[PDB]
């Protein structure tokens, strides 16, 4: 992934374009990274929850399925607690 | 500074919280301690009759904390509405607050309606409240009054049950008071006769009971007149003091004295 | 992009709802406060000039929030009533926690937090009230504070909010004995300021609501000036400008 | 329909004799000499007077940075260190640095502080080599969280205290510390009735714990 | 398809109220932060001097904990709200994960709070940018920069508010090894950078610095006025 | 005034060899001093490679076995594969612990093949502390069965004996004989013996007779 | 696993403080259920739907939670405009006597947290 | 523009919806309140013109407690709601403190309730302005409640339609020296200055408040008063 | 149990606590710093039942620090005492309070030294000296005997040593070391541990 | 437990309120300066008696309400109204009672008429014309006051009477004493004296 540093004063390591969902899943971001930060948090929490409940490593397909489950809750504002009220603005690449 | 902790105190109305402190502060009970105050029992002989054209209520005026006469002139005939009065026995605070809230409810009702409230309305309000509170509000009341539909007399028990009778008696001296009524009561008495009967009935609960005894109150409610006779009779007077104790000036020793001019 | 919803940034950065909230302030009665070495005063223009009115009781724009500090209002008077009630409640709450009177900044910030919360998550009209605070605390002594419907605030040595605010502040900047003035020297200055910000009508005790705060004998004193003192102050300033000729 | 068991009744997000049971835990040990922490425990878990198992791994393998310890109740411990390991891994994912032993012990203590006096019987003992040096805390069910040089918890904790205290020294070379832990646990299981089986031995060296040995008390008895 | 109602993507995708809170910090006071080897500096201009104003209450350099201090630009009230929340978060983290919080962690928390007011048509975005700076427990200097959108890129030398690129692109050519070796040498860097956009002299140029393990120490116009003392430091040794 | 629990009795036993995993249980359902039925097996088939056997309070046995089947189907739907034995065991521990303050009065033993096809047996407790063992027994008669299994399978306390690997035929002989012995002394065990043989070729069931008294 | 808010737990509490703890604290919802069952059974499902449908839009816009509220229209929709009880005099929400940060209290109302 | 929301300050910063409720009040039925030295009179103008309408049913000078009464000019139903909650507030205060509620406190609480609708969104401000009379330890009280929630204390004022000319009429007709018996008469004169229909028996409703408490005048007493 | 003691002199506060943290017939640690630093000039001695002491002290410490950083100045000792009392009193309801016996000791630049006693019911009371634990019974008389409102620091420390020696002589429990700090116009001062 | 005792006495335009000074845990005197008489006005004091943890809470629960009342209405509170809100505050926790029994004594601000009262722990107004008592020493004060009290006593004789009632009642109760405080409220001035009591 290209990083597109804007100015030399910027720390390259700060720009967070590839993350570790777990030891066996890598992810690439593109778009509103403000949304990527909550999607990746969901992915990490789901992987750890699955490992906790099921003493095994979560397969990549299921990780991306859960992350998708975080999406598709675009508008259901009748369901008050903490919805998006909008689609996310990021496209993800789960490798593992 | 509106500290961030409890979301808010958005609902008052009868704490619990702070009850487990009560539960585990045996103190009074086991671990010596035992300062741990307890509540009251005010309302000890209250009675009512239905004479020819109205209601006569009566009540003693002694309030006992434990087994010590706390108050000697505690009024037990509470005001409900300009034509309805209510004697109160059982726990003191519960009767007080219950009667006050029912008076407020009732005269809001009569205010919005524009006519004199009926007794049966107050009977219903009291009954439903006490039943709602499952009887933990121990408040035994004698409800009396005169609406357009003639005199009415109710006796509300703490658990919610109410009894409509021509004569009722409640309190610690209820039984001793009931003796007079069951022997002397007749329908259609005149005002003076009913007053004498109720005076005797309360007098029975005064001399013949320990939880009761003081001045006697009466409330004569008629179709048009309301005499709140208070105190109706002074059967007991303080024994005249023989000595002249009369603490003199300078008798007590003072370590420190502070004076503050106010005005 | 425009004037709605109190939760939209115009395409130019400016919260138009709040800018309009700080417009109703430009119509209420002029209110100014001056900080002196030995006390604080808080004068205000009582624009209920109608003669059939009664109940001159202590205030129409000068409220007292606790034992130490007092307040003044400007703008929609009902929202001002709500805010003063909230201030009194907050002060009592802080006193309940720490058993000391609340420092003035504590209460000012506590209120500004609410006033900003209305220019954010919402859908409700922001409070169109700009306040003035006078008070004491052991931490900094005499303090004076301002507030806008925006939730912003700031400590001022001498300020003015309401009608004719600009001219009053200009005169105060050019006119202030900063850091070395006594109390009723500042009272004379305040009378001069109000005489600057008159309507056509010459001011009299029926059109002024001066109140003062004082540090005495360990107790804080907020006595609203009565009739006679105010009229005497007015004659004093009147002669002074007369001989200034 | 009355209640009609809806579906999987209630099991969602469990993460924060008549049935009354959960096996047992007993006789664990750890001290913190100069070359790191070492953790020792037996392998026995009883149910009343009846041994349910002789091969109970009481040294939880939280992560390859940090160890735990089972004592007082087997299921309560196992579950709570498992969730603590989950939390530690999430933290390491987010902040990109291994969590310090002090932080993990406080996490576990706060987690177990809720449910105070609700029946938990945890007796854990967190161990690890964090950025500050060796780490050793005694987090238990009632909320104690105390560091220290040496600890031992379980039904046969007192016997271990005895032998370990008279054998302990902060400047103790590694192979002698191994023998000290062996002796302490063996004596504890010799006197105590609830402690037995194989004496597991872990060494928390620099980065990464290692497993030293798992000798059986039957063979140790002959050894001594 | 317009500026309007935050939760809308433009036909290009430029969801605009965030794009405007983004531009809302172009009218706030200029803020600058330069991170040195042993010192972190934090300078803010105050070209609203308003002489009859108590310089203490308007102060913009807030502290978040013993090891973290904060600057901002834009709508001051939103800044006060987010600063209160960040302080409570720092204390809460020290309560549960007991250690001084990493500058990284509090920066991420502030960014997450800012982001959480971008969904939910609901709220309006915070209109401020922050310069989180401080020293961490392992002993290294940090410097961070948040945005109303939620991005939290960490820099070595920054500028937000009025004259953003002016200060930043001056500061492109002046950050070097011989600018962080010694402390007052680091100080003079920020002073000159702010003087490039200053309101012609040290008019309430509210500077605060932080050395290792001690505190936030707002430099103030002392009896010496290190502010001015350094102003004509540079303005003497420019030639 | 209402005992939310009752002990229905029943014995289970598991053996983990190299290519198999025996799970066996008596089929007598008891209560107090009465036999409800003699044909209520206490081994349930979960997956083609994993068999659970529950014992104790029968109501919780039914509820738990249905929850488990539902959870396998949910796992199959979300993850698109049948669960392994270890995953099922970990799930069961989690499920049991979710009722820590209202426990499932059941004793569970998982018998089946792990990922590599070797036998594996997991033994539980009423609140979900599981572990891998080569053999186990739970229920009313567990105290009678476990020492004999320790002697004959684990070769405990014997000297100078060849540690022959446990063959399937010898495993069947051993299980049948230990339940013949147990039916003699334990009142809660008898009336039949359902034995499930979990191998790589599926799950085949053998059932023999015990003392009917 | 957190705090700076009174460690929101109460797990030790669980069991009510009294048979009159939960019932008396939430008798408002209890009376709502009483009247709805009275109306579902005899009047219809339309009447409880109306009451839910209205009570929704009397609470949506009264005031922000960190400030006191009167809730007028709700009171004369239930009989409470002439029936006053123990929930009106004891610890009124006007002097709530315990408050948190405004923002933090207005978000949960909708449910951000 | 901008006259649609009740939560949108104008660019001129003036709330147009409350600006309109004032016009609704000014388009109502006239009412007059006077503070005499020992009492307060409230008189109002009755729109129940047709003979079929009854007086035994609906009243405008409508009491709150033994010593406080209201009168309005605006929308009748909104009145009725307001008077219902004013009664609530008075009784709440009386339960909390065993004391008849002070007039000023009741006015403040009712004004707060009225304002609570001015800033909520999705509702409307009350279309009524209240005139409140009371008697507290030996001095009369008279208050007017603006729909915005503002409240004022008046020695004497007129409201409803044609009020500005009633305000001016009270100017050179009021002073300290007038007292209740004369206050009744001058309030009647103030009403008929703009009655537009030459009153009779029950074209008006009158209430008084001296230490005998708030009392609505019966039609016979008003008839006695219209005789002069 | 355990032991706290506090002495207030002219312009300082002397406090001392044991270092023993027992769990059963065994003691698990002998360096237990039972003393929480609320602020630069306030010390909060907390004792009571296991678990609740540390949690309540941490809560109060974080709040005092939070107030300090939110405002700039610091809670006065009387303010800290009253706020702690309010916090502990309100928890005498749901989360079965916490049986935390406190002893708040602090100095104010304005009000002089202050020592506040607090039982587990949150009953605040200023006192010139106090003590908690079963050891308080043995030492309070000795404190009453040789205490005067005017006590130099050295006299105060030797008085504390007298109390601890007699507590060693009589008290059945084994308390070998006591951490001692003094609080005066210059922050908090650690003193040498009293050991036997 | 903690102990405590308070009384009030009426007189000729003067009232007297008193309290002991013992703060002890169940046997153990801890301090001798525990405050039980709180100033709620110029001439209006309240005396609490009961759990020290609830003396300190009710006296602050009530100062909060009292300050709000005074600011909202702008007048010093009449004693009767103060009596009536203590009932509300106490009856609020009807099932969670605040273990304390306040006594209220003071003068009417505009009439200077003596007023006293006493409340039980759930709140029952008890207005008497002579005296009220509360606390552990419940019987002893009753017995002393029923004998020494007189009507229309001038303030110095009032002080003598209340001082003797305290001194002789607390001396006969183990968990109350350690000195006595007495306040004499007059139409002009407040006198606060500390009496000589046995310190055993």
């Amino acid at each position: 992934v290209e990083k597109r540093i804007t100015s030399p004063l910027m720390e390259p390591s700060s720009i967070e374009k590839i993350v570790e969902i777990d030891a066996h899943i890598g992810c690439a971001m593109s778009g509103l990274i403000a949304d990527a930060k909550t999607l990746i948090d969901k992915a990490r929490v789901e992987t750890q929850n699955h490992w906790f409940t099921y003493n095994e490593t979560m397969t990549v397909e299921s990780v991306t399925q859960a992350v998708s489950n975080l999406a598709l809750q675009f508008g259901e504002e009748d369901a008050d607690p903490g919805a998006m009220s909008r689609p996310f603005g990021v496209a993800l690449l789960f490798g593992g | 500074m509106a500290a961030v902790s409890v979301y808010a105190p958005p609902v008052g109305g009868f704490s619990f919280d702070n009850c487990r402190r009560n539960a585990v502060l045996e103190a009074d009970f086991a671990k010596r301690g035992y300062k741990l105050p307890k509540v009251r029992k005010t309302g000890t002989t209250i009675a009512g009759v239905v004479y020819k054209d109205g209601i006569v209520l009566g009540a003693d005026t002694r309030a006992t904390e434990g087994m010590v006469v706390a108050d000697k002139n505690c009024s037990k005939i509470h005001f409900i509405s300009p034509n309805i009065y209510c004697c109160g026995a059982g726990t003191a605070a519960d009767t007080d607050m219950t009667t006050q809230l029912i008076s407020s409810n009732l005269e809001l009702h009569s205010l919005s309606t524009g006519r004199l409230p009926r007794v049966v309305t107050a009977n219903r309000m009291l009954k439903q409240m006490l039943f709602r509170y499952q009887g933990y509000i121990g408040a035994a009341l004698v409800l009396g009054g005169v609406d357009v539909t003639g005199p009415h007399l109710y006796s509300i028990y703490p658990h919610g049950s109410t009894d409509k009778l021509p004569y009722v008696t409640m309190g610690s001296g209820s039984l001793a008071a009931m003796a007079v009524f069951e022997d002397k009561f007749r329908p259609d008495m005149e005002e003076e006769e009913a007053k004498n009967l109720v005076s005797e009935a309360i007098a029975a609960g005064i001399f013949n009971d320990l939880g009761s005894g003081s001045n006697i109150d009466l409330c004569v409610i008629s179709k048009n007149k309301l005499d709140f006779l208070r105190p109706y009779t002074v059967p007991n007077k303080k024994g005249t003091r023989l000595g002249r104790y009369r603490c003199e000036k300078g008798t007590t020793a003072v370590l420190t004295e502070k004076i503050t001019p106010l005005e | 992009r425009y004037d709605s919803r109190t939760t939209i940034f115009s395409p130019e950065g400016r919260l138009y709802q709040v800018e309009y909230a700080m417009e109703a302030i430009g119509h209420a009665g002029t209110c100014l406060g001056i900080l002196a070495n030995d006390g604080v005063l808080l004068a205000a223009e009582r624009r209920n000039i109608h003669k059939l009115l009664d109940e001159v009781f202590f205030s129409e724009k000068i409220y007292k929030l606790n034992e130490d500090m007092a307040c003044s209002v400007a703008g929609i008077t009902s929202d001002a009533n709500v805010l003063t009630n909230e201030l009194r409640l907050i002060a009592q709450r802080y006193l309940l926690q720490y058993q000391e009177p609340i420092p003035c900044e504590q209460l000012v910030t506590a209120l500004c937090d609410i006033k900003q919360a209305y220019t954010q998550f919402g859908g409700k009209r922001p409070f169109g009230v700009s306040l003035l605070y006078i008070g004491w605390d052991k931490h900094y002594g005499f303090q004076l504070y301002q507030s806008d419907p925006s939730g912003n605030y700031g400590g001022w040595k001498a300020t003015c909010i309401g009608n004719n605010s600009a001219a009053a502040v200009s005169m105060l900047k050019q006119d202030y004995k900063e850091g070395e003035m006594t109390l009723k020297s500042a009272l004379a200055l305040a009378i001069k300021v109000l005489n600057k910000t008159m309507d056509v009508s010459k001011l009299s005790a029926e059109k002024v609501e001066i109140a003062t705060l004082t540090r005495e004998n360990g107790k804080t004193v907020i006595r609203v000036l009565k009739q006679k003192e105010v009229e005497q102050l007015i004659k004093k300033h009147e002669e002074e400008e007369a001989k200034a000729e | 329909l009355l209640d009609l068991g809806p579906g999987s009744l209630s099991d969602g997000l469990s993460l924060a004799e008549p049935g009354i049971e959960m096996l047992h835990g007993t006789t664990t040990l750890a001290f913190k000499f100069r070359h790191g922490v070492i953790v020792a425990a037996d392998s026995r878990a009883t149910a009343g007077a009846y041994i349910a198992s002789q091969t109970v791994k009481k040294v939880i393998e939280i992560n390859p940075y940090l160890l735990g310890t089972m004592a007082g109740g087997a299921a309560d411990c196992s579950f709570w260190e498992r969730l603590l390991a989950r939390q530690c891994r999430i933290y390491e994912l987010r902040n990109k640095e291994r969590i310090s032993v002090a932080a993990a012990s406080k996490l576990l203590a706060n987690m177990v502080y809720q449910y105070k006096g609700m029946g938990l019987s945890m007796g854990t003992m967190i161990c690890g080599w964090d950025k500050r040096g060796p780490g050793l805390y005694y987090v238990d069910s009632e909320g104690n969280r105390i560091s220290g040089a040496t600890f031992s918890v379980g039904s046969g904790s007192v016997y271990a205290y005895g032998v370990m205290d008279r054998g302990y020294s902060y400047d103790l070379e590694v192979e002698q510390a191994y023998d000290l832990a062996r002796r302490a646990i063996y004596q504890a299981t010799y006197r105590d009735a609830y402690s037995g089986g194989a004496v597991n031995l872990y060494h928390v060296r620099e980065d990464g714990w290692i497993r030293v040995s798992s000798d059986n008390v039957a063979d140790l008895h002959e050894k001594y | 398809s317009y500026d309007r109602a935050i939760t809308v993507f433009s036909p290009d995708g430029h969801l605009f109220q965030v794009e405007y809170a983004q531009e809302a910090v172009k009218k706030g006071s200029t803020a600058v932060g330069v991170r040195g080897r042993d010192i972190v500096v934090l300078g803010v201009e105050k070209k609203s001097v308003a002489k009859l104003q108590d310089e203490r209450t308007v102060r913009k350099i807030c502290a978040l904990d013993d090891n973290v201090c904060m600057a901002f630009a834009g709508l001051t009230a939103d800044a006060r709200i987010v600063i209160n929340r960040a302080r409570v978060e720092c204390q809460s983290h020290r309560l549960t994960v007991e250690d001084p919080v990493t500058v990284e962690y509090i920066t991420r928390y502030i960014a997450s709070l800012k982001q959480r007011y971008t969904q939910s048509n609901g709220r309006r975005p915070f209109g401020i940018s922050a310069l989180i700076v401080g020293f961490d427990f392992d002993g290294t200097p940090r410097l961070y920069q948040t945005d109303p959108s939620g991005t939290y890129h960490a820099w070595k030398a920054n500028a937000i508010g009025r004259g953003a690129k002016s200060v930043r692109e001056f500061l492109e050519k002046n950050y070097t090894d011989e600018a962080i070796e010694t402390d007052d040498l680091t100080i003079k860097l920020v002073i000159k950078a702010l003087l490039e956009v200053v309101q012609s002299g040290g008019k309430n140029i509210e500077l605060a610095v932080m050395r290792r393990d001690q505190s936030l120490k707002i430099l103030n116009p002392e009896e010496i006025e290190k502010y001015v003392a350094e102003i004509e430091k540079e303005k003497e040794e420019n030639e | 005034r209402f005992s939310p629990y009752v002990f229905n009795g029943g014995t289970i036993l598991a053996i983990a060899g190299e290519d198999f995993a025996i799970v066996a249980s008596d089929t007598r359902l008891s209560e107090g001093f009465s036999i409800h039925t003699r044909d209520s097996p206490k081994c349930y088939k979960l997956t083609d490679k994993t068999v659970i056997g529950c014992s104790g309070f029968h109501g919780d046995c039914l509820t738990l076995t249905k929850i488990i089947e539902a959870r396998l189907k949910m796992y199959k739907h979300s993850n698109n594969k049948a669960m392994t034995t270890g995953a099922i065991a970990a799930m069961l521990s989690t499920i049991l612990y979710s009722r820590r303050f209202f426990p499932y009065y059941v004793y569970n033993i998982i018998g089946g093949l792990d990922e590599e096809g070797k036998g594996a047996v997991y033994s539980f407790d009423p609140v979900g502390s599981y572990q891998r063992d080569s053999f186990k027994a739970g229920g009313s008669a567990s105290a009678m069965l476990q020492p004999l299994l320790d002697n004959q399978v684990g070769f405990k306390n014997m000297q100078n004996v060849e540690h022959v690997p446990l063959s399937l035929d010898r495993a069947m002989r051993l299980v049948k004989d230990v339940f013949i012995s147990a039916a003699e002394r334990d009142v809660y065990t008898g009336d039949a013996l359902r034995i499930c043989i979990v191998t790589k070729e599926g799950i085949r069931e053998e059932t023999v007779s015990l003392r009917k008294d | 696993d957190l705090l700076r808010k009174g460690f929101s737990c109460v797990k030790n509490e669980l069991l009510p403080s009294h048979p009159l703890e939960l019932s008396e604290k939430n008798f408002q919802l209890n009376q709502d259920k009483m009247n709805f069952s009275t109306l579902r059974n005899i009047q219809g499902l339309f009447a409880p739907l109306k009451l839910q449908m209205e009570f929704k839009a009397v609470q949506q816009v009264q005031r922000l939670p960190f400030l006191s509220s009167s809730n007028l229209s709700l009171d004369v929709l239930r009989g409470n405009d002439e029936t006053i009880g123990f929930e009106d005099i004891l610890n009124d929400p006007s002097q709530s006597e315990v408050m948190g940060e405004p923002h933090l209290m207005v978000e949960y109302k909708l449910g951000l947290l | 523009g901008y006259s649609f929301s009740l939560t949108t300050f104008s660019p001129s910063g003036k709330l147009v919806q409350i600006e309109y409720a004032l016009a609704a009040v000014a388009g109502g039925a006239p009412s007059v309140g006077i503070k005499a030295a020992n009492g307060v009179v409230l008189a109002t103008e009755k729109k129940q013109k047709s003979i079929l309408y009854d007086e035994r049913s609906v009243h405008k000078v409508e009491p709150i407690t033994k010593h406080i009464g209201l009168v309005y000019s605006g929308m009748g139903p909104d009145y009725r709601v307001l008077v219902h909650r004013a009664r609530k507030l008075a009784q709440q205060y009386y339960l909390v403190y065993q004391e008849p509620i002070p007039t000023a406190q009741l006015v403040q609480r009712v004004a707060s309730v009225m304002q609570e609708y001015t800033q909520s969104g999705g509702v409307r401000p009350f279309g009524v302005s209240l005139l409140i009379c009371g008697w507290n330890e030996g001095r009369p009280y008279l208050f007017q409640s603006d729909p915005s929630g503002a409240y004022f204390a008046w020695k004497a004022t007129a409201m409803g339609k044609n009020y500005v000319n009633g305000k001016t009429f009270l100017e050179k007709r009021y002073n300290e020296d007038l007292e209740l018996e004369d206050a009744i008469h001058t309030a009647i004169l103030t009403l008929k200055e703009s009655f537009e229909g030459q009153m009779t028996e029950d074209n008006i409703e009158v209430g008084i408040c001296n230490e005998a408490g708030f009392r609505r005048l019966t039609p016979t007493e008003v008839k006695d008063y219209l005789a002069a | 149990m355990e032991y706290l003691i506090g002495i207030q002199g002219p312009d300082y506060v002397l406090v001392a606590s044991d270092r023993v943290a027992a769990s059963n017939i065994v003691q698990m640690k002998d360096d237990h710093d039972k003393m929480f630093k609320m602020s630069e000039k306030i010390l909060l001695l907390c004792v009571g039942e296991a678990g609740d002491t540390v949690q309540f002290a941490e809560y109060i410490q974080k709040n005092v620090q939070l107030y300090k950083m939110r405002n700039g100045y610091e809670l006065s000792p009387t303010a800290a005492a009253n706020f702690t009392r309010r916090n502990l009193a309100d928890c005498l309801r749901s989360r079965t309070p916490y049986h935390v016996n406190l002893l708040l000791a602090g100095y104010d630049e304005h009000e002089g030294p202050a020592l506040y006693y607090m039982d587990y019911l949150a009953a605040l009371a200023k006192a010139p000296f106090a003590a908690h634990g079963y050891g308080a019974f043995l030492t309070l008389s000795i404190l009453d005997r040789y205490y005067t409102p005017t006590i130099s620091r050295e006299r105060a420390v030797e008085l504390l040593r007298k109390c601890l020696e007699e507590l060693q002589k009589r008290f059945i429990l084994n308390l070998p070391t006591f951490s001692v700090r003094i609080i005066d116009k210059n922050g908090i001062h650690d003193l040498d541990n009293i050991s036997f | 437990y903690n102990g405590g005792a308070v009384m009030a006495m009426k007189g000729k335009n003067c009232v007297a309120i008193a309290a002991d000074r013992r703060f002890g845990i169940q046997a153990q005197m801890v301090t001798t300066d525990f405050q039980k008489i709180f100033p709620m006005g110029d001439r209006l004091y309240i005396g609490l008696a009961g759990l020290a943890t609830d003396v300190q809470t009710v006296a602050q629960r009530l100062k909060f309400r009292l300050n709000l009342y005074e600011l909202k209405e702008g007048r010093q509170i009449k004693p009767y109204t103060l009596m009536s809100m203590v009932a509300n505050l106490l009856y609020e926790k009807r099932f969670g009672p605040y273990y304390t029994e306040p006594v209220i004594a003071g003068l009417d601000p505009k009439t200077f008429k003596p007023f006293i009262c006493s409340l039980d722990l759930i709140g029952c107004p008890m207005v008497t014309d002579d005296f009220v008592v509360s606390g552990t020493c419940a019987e002893q004060m009753y017995g002393m006051c029923e004998s020494l009290w007189e009507p229309n006593m001038d303030p110095d004789h009032l002080f003598e009477t209340i001082s003797q009632a305290m001194l002789n009642a607390v001396d006969r109760d183990a968990v109350s004493g350690m000195g006595v405080i007495v306040h004499i409220i007059e139409k002009d001035k407040i006198t606060t004296r500390t009496l000589k009591a046995r310190m055993d």
